[PDB]
RNA sequence: CGAAGGUGUGCUGUGAGGCAUGCUGGAGGUAUCAGAAGUGCGAAUGCUGACAUAAGUAACGAUAAAGCGGGUGAAAAGCCC
């Protein structure tokens, strides 16, 4: 079958892939041992936040290619003929009767 | 654009029905917690901006298992969508519901396809939906009218988005692509930033609002330049036309034949470049050992693990990959053959084979405009002015996407407004066989 | 009417249309034009077109009945001669004349 | 004619002055053990080009010419204005769009979330 | 000089395309068409001074024009003549074939 | 026409008329014939302007 | 606000003809009196063009017979296979 539209898949995966694959790893790592709750202060915030966590990453298109072409010339169907005049009489009669 | 001709009598009082009733759609993915909520088209957490922080690789927009991301959930649905539209027309005269029925066969193929593609869609969120109670996101409450959590899970994600989707592949009666892409465009639109439309911290580019505007409206204006095929063909000049008489005199001027010609190059993707740049600086930097991705704030450039190396593999391939790839087996250019047998006296008819190893090189050596379209737009979130470590530096995913709707208006149009197609200049020609 | 047909110009034996002409005449549409698609001569599906076309107009355009339309009037005028020459014998050549005809159908109401 | 040869002008300008130029900028012209070795290379990728000009190296011009510029020169062909006054409506609404947007997400999250 | 610049006045339309015209030049020769010249040898070394094209056997053949059969006069295509100059080395892909 | 003829010298034009006639006409009209570069209007032109430079060398021997 | 011409009609003069008028026609035409003509046609085995007549008649060009099945096409005894 087509092998153009394998290629869409994969491109499209591909992308999207790449960065799922890397984002479960991803957070900053390190494997930090817990200072425990010697008082001090705990938690954090960001001003606003971007959602709740779950995976959103979006793509496609279209089956592409564009055209233009011209379209000219047409339907004759047309005559055009002559003649002319013409004159002949041969001899070959002897007119005599015995 | 938005059309009726829904299953069931009428289609143009399903047309009063369609307008009223996505009222309907809006309501049952906002609100109603018995099928979900959550992840389709409501965010369950206020405003915008960043939710991952102490990475270069957060900037673009990071994660933390599955991502800190707005709405339309995994990447599965929607992509396969147009896919195995295009897939069975073009390959399956057998199993497929359709031979290729004209505008009518447009639609039918886009339901069947439905099915064949929410199969897909199960399955992302089998992984997320397990572990997103424990984290973010957990409704309300839902009432459940099962008794397990096996199924139950994974059903109410998808849902909500099966709800969008359907009416989706209903108004693919017109049937082209970069219409699945349009819905899903204006979702991750609507949260991801306009709070502070870039960041500012008062330096040599970031230190004014609504920056962010401005850019948007040259990416749209490419898309619609693409469309405009490439043309010229030995074409001549224009000499004579010609009028009606039982005499003739002369005829003939004018006349384009096609090898097939550049059909444009970079075309069909529309997230492509940012994740491109991405990938091989984090696996070496940090799933590894070293670092390098961008850094600075000012006008002494950096952006040197990534950007133009991301284009000439990636860019050529992808192009090529148009060109080549359908060539081999069931092409565009066929096309031309057949609609040109009318063609034939001044341009060459019977010959050896029409065209040989002239129209192979040519596309080959090309790759030119197929660099063009895609750096332009994606460039310009790229370098943007400066290589701060605010958002827009790196990675454009976000701009890449808006783009495709904003394009359709003028296009559409023209299409919509008569019972249009064009050509009739035949019947199907005498066949004259010899040699 | 505005409902009719006609036909001008076209190489043929113009007597031989004129026989079919008659016996077609007055007995309206698609019932004894039937006739003509079942019976000898190439005259009779050459009139058989301008029959139907002229239904055809007083269908589609102007008019929306053909069972409240009858072939009134139908006849055929002679047409051009068109000159020719045949060698017919000992240097000697005679004219051939390449008849034609102007078939005239006029429908009206039935 | 100019179908025939392009590229040789403008490298011989650069040439000639900016070579010595280069090494100066930002602030180094001192040994980190040695340097001034740079000019040399600079010079030495030049002569090389120079010294096989017929049909010069790098795309070069016996039969690759033909190739490349034919290629080219439909592609660039069609008119760019033509298109440009049609497409500056569609220009103007997707600005708009990028700053609507917040109010109505921050909306709907409020009342969601909540379920008795 | 060997010759003038009004005998490299020779050449003012190729024959690169159709039948036995892409098909010969692909798998053999080259071919052009040479004006009305009437001359073999400065042909020859129209290919030499200009390009740089090497040449085997040089064949010149009249081209007596062909029929526009509407009349108005006399009417018919112009006179000109088909060389089929043959290639020995160039092996050029069509508008290339030298010029320094 | 006007300036052109008149500012020409014996020396200089004849050297000028063979760049005019080869390499400038040479290639145009091969490539204009075949669809490839036909542009009309640069026919018109180049082939009224080599003719003049050969007048004045058989009138006058040259401006 | 409808000429000449064409085509019907009425009237009138011994006649050659004239006048009026409807229709068609879409522009020019001309009281009166005098002068001057390539000045009036049915025939010349007249001349030229057109269209008849015989007649839907003779003939359809070799007594080296063709038949069938698919194909194309609007249609195949004749073409292609
Ligand atoms: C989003 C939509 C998809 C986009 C990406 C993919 C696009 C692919 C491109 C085009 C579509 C191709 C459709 C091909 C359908 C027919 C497959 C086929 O033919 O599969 C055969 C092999 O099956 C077997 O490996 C059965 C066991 C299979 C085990 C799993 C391996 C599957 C491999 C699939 C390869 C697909 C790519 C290559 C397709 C040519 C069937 O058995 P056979 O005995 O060989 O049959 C012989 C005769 O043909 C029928 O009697
Ligand atoms: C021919 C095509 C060229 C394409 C690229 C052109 C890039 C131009 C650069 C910048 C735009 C103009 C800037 C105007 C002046 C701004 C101030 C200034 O001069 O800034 C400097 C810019 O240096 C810098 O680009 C240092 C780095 C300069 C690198 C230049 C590399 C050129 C490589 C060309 C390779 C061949 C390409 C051939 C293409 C046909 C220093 O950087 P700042 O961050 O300010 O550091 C802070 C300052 O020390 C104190 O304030
Ligand atoms: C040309 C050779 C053949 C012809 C001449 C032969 C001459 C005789 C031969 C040899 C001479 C004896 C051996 C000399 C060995 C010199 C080694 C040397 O001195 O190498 C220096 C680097 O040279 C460098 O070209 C560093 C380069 C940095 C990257 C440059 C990238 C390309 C820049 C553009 C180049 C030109 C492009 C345009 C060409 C047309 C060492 O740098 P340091 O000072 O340590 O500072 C480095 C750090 O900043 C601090 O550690
Ligand atoms: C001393 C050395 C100094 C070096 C630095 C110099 C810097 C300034 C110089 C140059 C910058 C560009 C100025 C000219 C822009 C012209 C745009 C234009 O006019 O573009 C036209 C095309 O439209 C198009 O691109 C449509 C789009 C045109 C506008 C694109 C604008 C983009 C702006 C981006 C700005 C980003 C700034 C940072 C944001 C954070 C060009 O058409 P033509 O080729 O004429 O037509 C050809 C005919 O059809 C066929 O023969
Ligand atoms: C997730 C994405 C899934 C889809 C991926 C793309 C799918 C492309 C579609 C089909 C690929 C080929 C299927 C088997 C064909 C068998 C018949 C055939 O023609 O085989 C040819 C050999 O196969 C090919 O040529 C296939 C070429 C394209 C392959 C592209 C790669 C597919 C696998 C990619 C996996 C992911 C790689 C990731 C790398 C980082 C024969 O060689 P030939 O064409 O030269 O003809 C010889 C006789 N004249
Ligand atoms: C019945 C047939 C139909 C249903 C089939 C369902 C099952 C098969 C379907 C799909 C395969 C899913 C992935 C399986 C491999 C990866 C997951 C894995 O290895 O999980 C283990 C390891 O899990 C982890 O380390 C957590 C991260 C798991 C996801 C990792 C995804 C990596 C994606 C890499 C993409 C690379 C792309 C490269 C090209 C750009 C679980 O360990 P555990 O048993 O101790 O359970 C711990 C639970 N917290
Ligand atoms: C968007 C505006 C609001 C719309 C509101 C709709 C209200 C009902 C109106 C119309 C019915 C649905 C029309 C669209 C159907 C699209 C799918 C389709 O074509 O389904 C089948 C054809 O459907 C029809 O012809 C129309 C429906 C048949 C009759 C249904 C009767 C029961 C209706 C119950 C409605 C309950 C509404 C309750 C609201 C609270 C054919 O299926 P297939 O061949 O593609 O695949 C086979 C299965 N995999
Ligand atoms: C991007 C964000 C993250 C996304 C998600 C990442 C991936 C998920 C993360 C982690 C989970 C990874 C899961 C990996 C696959 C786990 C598969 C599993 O659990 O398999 C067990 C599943 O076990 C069962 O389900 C028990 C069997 C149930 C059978 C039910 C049907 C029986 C019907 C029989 C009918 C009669 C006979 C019919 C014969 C045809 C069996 O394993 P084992 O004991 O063979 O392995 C031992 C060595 N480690
Ligand atoms: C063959 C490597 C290909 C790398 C391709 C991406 C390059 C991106 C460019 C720049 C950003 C990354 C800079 C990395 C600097 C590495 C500095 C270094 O040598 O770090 C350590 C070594 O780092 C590495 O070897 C790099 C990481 C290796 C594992 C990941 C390999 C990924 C290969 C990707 C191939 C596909 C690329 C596709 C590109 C289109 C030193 O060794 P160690 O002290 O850690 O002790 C030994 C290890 N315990
Ligand atoms: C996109 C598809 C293609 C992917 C593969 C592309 C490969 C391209 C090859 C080379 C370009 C490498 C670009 C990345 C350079 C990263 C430099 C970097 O990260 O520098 C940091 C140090 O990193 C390392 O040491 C490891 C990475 C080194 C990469 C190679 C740098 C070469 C620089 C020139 C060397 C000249 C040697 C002269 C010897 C006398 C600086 O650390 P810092 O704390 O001072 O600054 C903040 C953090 N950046
Ligand atoms: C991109 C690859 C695409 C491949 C596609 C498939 C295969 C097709 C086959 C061949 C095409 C290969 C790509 C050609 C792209 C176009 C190149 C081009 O047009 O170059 C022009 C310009 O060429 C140049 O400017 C060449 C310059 C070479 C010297 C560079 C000096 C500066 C070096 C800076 C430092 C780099 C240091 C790197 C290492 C640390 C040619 O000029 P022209 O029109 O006059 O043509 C006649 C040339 N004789
Ligand atoms: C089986 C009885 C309970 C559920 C009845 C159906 C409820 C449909 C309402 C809403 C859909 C969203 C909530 C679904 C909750 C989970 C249901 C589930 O997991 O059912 C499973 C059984 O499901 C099946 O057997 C079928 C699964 C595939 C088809 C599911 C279709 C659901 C929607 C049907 C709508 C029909 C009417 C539409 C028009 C009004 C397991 O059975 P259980 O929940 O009773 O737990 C006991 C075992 N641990």
């Amino acid at each position: 079958g087509t092998r153009l539209a394998g290629i869409l898949f994969l491109l499209t995966v591909l992308t999207t892939v790449l960065v799922s694959g890397w984002v479960v790893l991803g957070w900053m790592e390190d494997a930090q041992r817990l200072p425990l709750s010697k008082l001090v202060l705990t938690g954090e915030r960001h001003y606003t936040r971007n959602d709740d966590i779950r995976q959103s990453i979006l793509a496609l298109g279209e089956p592409g290619t564009f055209m233009t072409q011209d379209v000219n010339i047409i339907q004759t169907q047309i005559e055009q003929r002559l003649q002319h005049a013409r004159l002949d009489k041969p001899g070959a009669r002897h007119p005599c009767w015995p | 654009d938005f059309q009726s001709a829904k299953g069931g009598l009428g289609e143009l009082k399903r047309r009063l029905l369609f307008v009223i009733g996505a009222l309907i759609v809006f309501r049952i993915g906002s609100f109603i917690p018995i099928p979900g909520i959550d992840a389709a088209v409501l965010a369950k957490l206020l405003e915008q901006q960043r939710g991952t922080i102490i990475e270069m690789f957060n900037m673009f927009s990071g994660g933390a298992l599955s991502r800190a991301s707005i709405f339309a959930l995994g990447i599965m649905p929607y992509i396969s969508a147009s896919i195995i539209i295009q897939l069975l027309t073009v390959v399956h005269p057998t199993l497929a519901e359709i031979k290729k029925e004209g505008e009518s066969g447009r639609r039918k193929i886009s339901q069947y396809t439905r099915y064949g593609t929410l199969v897909l869609a199960i399955f992302q969120s089998i992984g997320i939906a397990t572990g997103l109670p424990n984290m973010p996101g957990m409704q309300g409450l839902v009432i459940n009218p099962g008794f397990a959590f096996y199924f139950t899970a994974v059903v109410s994600l998808v849902t909500g988005t099966m709800f969008l989707m359907w009416l989706g592949e209903q108004i693919t009666e017109r049937g082209i692509g970069n219409g699945i892409s349009i819905i899903i465009f204006a979702g991750i639109v609507a949260g991801l930033p306009p709070a502070i439309a870039h960041t500012i911290e008062q330096a040599r580019q970031g230190d004014l609002h609504f920056l962010v505007l401005l850019l948007v409206a040259v990416l749209v204006f490419a898309v619609t330049f693409f469309v405009v095929f490439v043309e010229r063909g030995q074409r001549r000049i224009v000499v004579n036309y010609a009028k009606r008489q039982q005499g003739r005199r002369v005829y003939a001027a004018q006349s384009t034949h096609l090898p097939l010609k550049v059909n444009m190059a970079g075309v069909i993707p529309a997230i492509f470049a940012s994740s491109i740049i991405l990938f091989p600086a984090t696996i070496a930097s940090w799933f590894g050992g070293g670092t390098g991705w961008n850094w600075l704030t000012t006008i002494s450039l950096y952006l040197q693990p990534g950007q133009p190396l991301y284009v000439l593999l990636y860019a050529s391939a992808i192009i090529f990959f148009c060109f080549f790839y359908t060539a081999l087996v069931f092409n565009p250019r066929e096309t031309a053959d057949n609609l040109k047998k009318s063609g034939a006296f001044v341009p060459g008819i019977r010959p050896g084979e029409q065209t040989a190893k002239y129209i192979d090189k040519v596309m080959t050596r090309l790759t030119l405009v197929g660099a063009l379209y895609i750096t332009f737009i994606c460039l310009i979130p790229e370098f943007m002015r400066d290589a701060m470590k605010v958002p827009f530096y790196f990675g454009g995913t976000s701009l890449l996407i808006v783009v495709v709707v904003i394009m359709d208006f003028m296009a559409q149009v023209q299409t919509l407004m008569m019972s249009s197609q064009y050509e009739s200049a035949l019947k199907k020609a005498n066949l004259k066989g010899y040699g | 009417m505005e409902t009719i047909a006609k036909h001008r110009h076209a190489r043929s034996s113009a007597q031989k249309v004129r026989l079919v002409a008659d016996l077609i005449r007055g007995k309206k549409v698609s019932q004894a034009l039937d006739i003509l698609t079942y019976t000898n001569k190439k005259a009779a599906v050459l009139v058989k077109k301008v029959l139907e076309s002229a239904i055809a107009n007083a269908e589609h355009n102007d008019g929306a009945d053909i069972d409240d339309l009858k072939v009134t009037k139908i006849f055929v005028d002679e047409g051009p001669s068109m000159k020719r020459i045949m060698p017919r014998a000992k240097g000697r050549a005679d004219r051939i004349l390449k008849r034609t005809s102007h078939i005239t159908v006029v429908v009206s109401d039935r | 004619r100019g179908l025939e040869a392009m590229k040789w002008v403008v490298v011989v300008a650069l040439l000639l002055v900016a070579i010595v130029g280069n090494y100066l900028y930002r602030d180094i012209m001192l040994p980190l053990r040695a340097l001034a070795v740079v000019i040399l290379i600079a010079a030495a990728g030049g002569v090389a080009l120079l010294t096989t000009k017929g049909k010069a190296t790098v795309a070069f011009a016996r039969e690759a010419r033909t190739e490349v510029r034919k290629v080219i020169w439909p592609t660039r062909q069609e008119t760019l204005h033509t298109t440009l006054i049609v497409a500056a409506v569609t220009a103007v609404m997707s600005l708009i769009l990028w700053g609507l947007d917040g109010i109505l997400v921050r909306l709907v999250s409020f009342i969601t979330g909540l379920r008795f | 000089m060997i010759r003038e610049e009004r005998l490299l006045k020779v050449l003012r339309a190729p024959h690169v395309s159709e039948k036995a015209s892409t098909a010969m030049e692909k798998s053999n020769t080259i071919v052009l068409k040479v004006a009305k010249d009437a001359t073999k040898a400065e042909i020859k070394a129209a290919v030499q001074k200009l390009f740089e094209v090497e040449v085997e056997v040089v064949n010149t053949l009249v081209v007596k024009g062909k029929v526009k059969r509407h009349g108005q006069r006399i009417g018919r295509r112009s006179d000109w003549k088909k060389a089929y100059v043959t290639l020995k080395e160039g092996q050029n892909l069509d508008f290339v074939g030298g010029a320094e | 026409m006007k300036a052109k003829e008149l500012r020409e010298k014996s020396v200089e034009e004849l050297n000028t008329e063979l760049l005019n006639l080869l390499r400038e006409q040479f290639n145009l009209r091969m490539q204009a014939a075949s669809g490839q570069l036909q542009q009309s209007h640069l026919l018109k032109q180049v082939r009224r302007d080599v003719a003049r430079v050969k007048t004045l060398l058989n009138e006058k021997a040259g401006a």
